[PDB]
């Protein structure tokens, strides 16, 4: 599903992938570059 | 119609022009998809003039759009596409299709 | 309805030995934060990028 960043561009050398999970929402999140990705998982199941 | 998403990005100055021949390495998918095309299983790039109509209307413009070094997805409706006619084996009627494209450089 | 062929790459799986969750009186801390910097990537070693 695409996802709107800035500078959006496929994984490349000199990019950092930061990544965020929250278990109470439950939701996960990205930044690209320190940028934010305008995009979130959610509603997911806890079964482990 | 002509729909260009940038995968990667090029130098960003460096355009096609007419008369000008377009080197790029290709994989192409239809809408569903399913590939039946790609330059890279023949290891051998694909070559074309600008304004020739030697490709379909929806590579010469998408091409038009992209930079030296760009990789980009290129979304052509059937009418910039074969079309109702289509490709017999290859590519059905109506079909939208969908293109990997990196434009290496212009010769 | 033919069955259809083409070549793929393989593809492998790496994680670190964390283990977060949550359940009902858990021990667990709930949020998590982790990054991956990447140094090296070829875009086309074979056809399939």
């Amino acid at each position: 599903r695409p996802v709107t960043s800035p500078g959006q561009h496929l994984l490349a050398p000199e990019d950092v992938v930061s990544c965020c999970l929250d278990l109470s929402v439950p939701s996960i999140s990205f930044r690209i570059n320190g940028c934010p990705v305008q995009g979130v998982f959610e509603a997911f199941n806890l079964d482990g | 119609g002509v729909q260009v998403e940038t995968i990667s990005p090029g130098d960003g100055r460096t355009f096609p022009k007419r008369g000008q021949t377009c080197v790029v390495h290709y994989t192409g998918m239809l809408e569903d998809g399913k590939k039946f095309d790609s330059s890279r299983d023949r290891n051998k790039p694909f070559k074309f003039m600008l304004g020739k109509q030697e490709v379909i209307r929806g590579w010469e413009e998408g091409v038009a759009q992209m930079s030296v070094g760009q990789r980009a997805k290129l979304t052509i409706s059937p009418d910039y596409a074969y079309g109702a006619t289509g490709h017999p084996g290859i590519i059905p009627p109506h079909a939208t299709l969908v293109f990997d494209v990196e434009l290496l450089k212009l010769e | 309805l033919l069955l259809q062929t083409n070549l793929i790459n393989y593809v492998t799986s790496i994680r670190p030995n964390i283990f977060v969750g949550r359940a009902e009186g858990s021990t667990q801390y709930g949020k998590w934060y982790f990054e991956v910097m990447v140094d090296e990537v070829v875009p086309f070693l074979t056809a399939q990028a």
